[PDB]
């Protein structure tokens, strides 16, 4: 079976530079029988060159692709924030029809320091047991980001959870939810709770912070 | 149009059974070899099948040979994929697709094997405030909790607002529950009068919750 190694696994770049993809294949694809995709989230991967290097229609000129035998190349020559994505190679030279593991193409811009806000639970969700308390981190890069939850100046640890948007397809820029949830009964023994952000755009760490049943 | 759209994913117990369904337009059907693939939460691409212009040959991935049965009604447009023994190994989204100079793809179904059981979310609001506003704008959302399996959709104002939104990808939970928030940022000038509505809908449950999200009554900001 054709084995297909893509590197690298992940590159970062800026709009406007050359991004260089490999797949290398475990033996020799004579005919040129190798396809590139793109895959968006939540989408199906959208076919860019196929035979090697026959560009499909209404694919821009910047992605092309070349090798033969056992070395492959994507290349997109000058890149879009559009142009986020995981790439793709597959061989139809041999069953089983086989993928590389994929490029995945994260596009560079500016620091954006996160808007950060914070959001007690709903009285509605407290009649029922459990308390979520949200710390949203808005539009913001590059990735990394540290969010460390206080209840009255303790650091709590273990009862949250993060999640991260995909980049942004137009500014580049990731959200990231932080969840912290208590039983009921938990959230009424303290008052203050606090969301600490790091992140590079700040000048220092930002706490968001209420106290239970204000208003 | 010339298209492909799939039908027929779900949740299944392990070692049960589905057939997916993938109806063409648009081209001619029977002059192409057609396939599938699928491509498991977080991971990449694996064939899963061909089928040649009439049936009369059909190739398998070797984890799914014997399993897996791929046909087509030529006369009806219709690509199919016959799944037994299905195995948590098989959780995916599970693409159609025609492979020439274009391609044409099915959106994708997803097939979720388990014994879990189906369960509907709870749909929070996160109300605005002033401590969810900044200089001209306030950020609102839903969080939508304990849910199984995947998917929920959530949209804003019936399909009406979608700049600004981000719907978080879900956690699964140590219960073994998925949650997920959706926000929006909207001018803060007019919370007052603006009506802002996240519509929730798990089709694994036939859920569908519509939380009306409304501005907290504050005392503590400056009076004015």
């Amino acid at each position: 079976d054709i084995v297909l190694t893509q590197s690298p696994a992940t590159l970062s770049l800026s709009p406007g530079e050359r991004a260089t993809l490999s797949c290398r294949a475990s033996q020799s694809i004579s005919s040129n029988e190798l396809a590139w995709y793109q895959q968006k989230p939540g989408q199906a991967p959208r076919l860019l060159i196929y035979d090697t290097s026959n560009r499909a229609t209404g694919v821009p000129a910047r992605f092309s692709g070349s090798g033969s035998g056992t070395d492959f190349t994507l290349t997109i020559s000058s890149l879009e924030p559009e142009d986020f994505a995981v790439y793709y190679c597959q061989q139809y030279y041999s069953y089983p029809i086989t993928f590389g593991q994929g490029t995945k193409v994260e596009i560079k811009r500016t620091v954006a320091a996160p808007s950060v806000f914070i959001f007690p639970p709903s009285d509605e969700q407290l009649k029922s047991g459990t308390a979520s308390v949200v710390c949203l981190l808005n539009n913001f890069y590059p990735r990394e980001a540290k969010v460390q939850w206080k209840v009255d100046n303790a650091l709590q640890s273990g009862n949250s959870q993060e999640s991260v948007t995909e980049q942004d397809s137009k500014d580049s820029t990731y959200s990231l939810s932080s969840t912290l949830t208590l039983s009921k009964a938990d959230y009424e023994k303290h008052k203050v709770y606090a969301c600490e952000v790091t992140h590079q755009g700040l000048s220092s760490p930002v706490t968001k912070s209420f106290n239970r049943g204000e208003a | 149009q010339v298209q492909l759209v799939e039908s027929g994913g779900g949740l299944v117990q392990p070692g049960g059974s589905l057939r997916l369904s993938c109806a063409a337009s648009g081209f001619t059907f029977t002059n192409y070899y057609m396939h599938w693939v699928r491509q498991a939460p977080g991971k990449g691409l694996e064939w899963v099948s061909t089928i040649a212009y009439d049936g009369s040959s059909t190739y398998y991935a070797d984890s799914v040979k014997g399993r897996f049965t791929i046909s087509r009604d030529n006369s009806k447009n219709t690509l199919y994929l016959q799944m037994n023994s299905l195995r948590a190994e098989d959780t995916a989204v599970y693409y159609c697709a025609r492979w020439f100079t274009d391609d044409i793809w099915g959106q994708g179904t997803l097939v979720t094997v388990s014994s879990a059981s189906t369960k509907g979310p709870s749909v929070f609001p996160l109300a605005p405030s002033s401590k969810s506003t900044s200089g001209g704008t306030a950020a609102l959302g839903c969080l939508v909790k304990d849910y199984f399996p995947e998917p929920v959709t959530v949209s804003w104002n019936s399909g009406a607002l979608t700049s600004g939104v981000h719907t978080f990808p879900a956690v699964l939970q140590s219960s073994g529950l998925y949650s997920l928030s959706s926000v929006v940022t909207v001018p803060s000038s007019s919370l007052g009068t603006q009506t802002y509505i996240c519509n929730v809908n798990h089709k694994p449950s036939n859920t569908k919750v519509d939380k009306k999200v409304e501005p907290k009554s504050e005392f503590l900001v400056p009076r004015g």
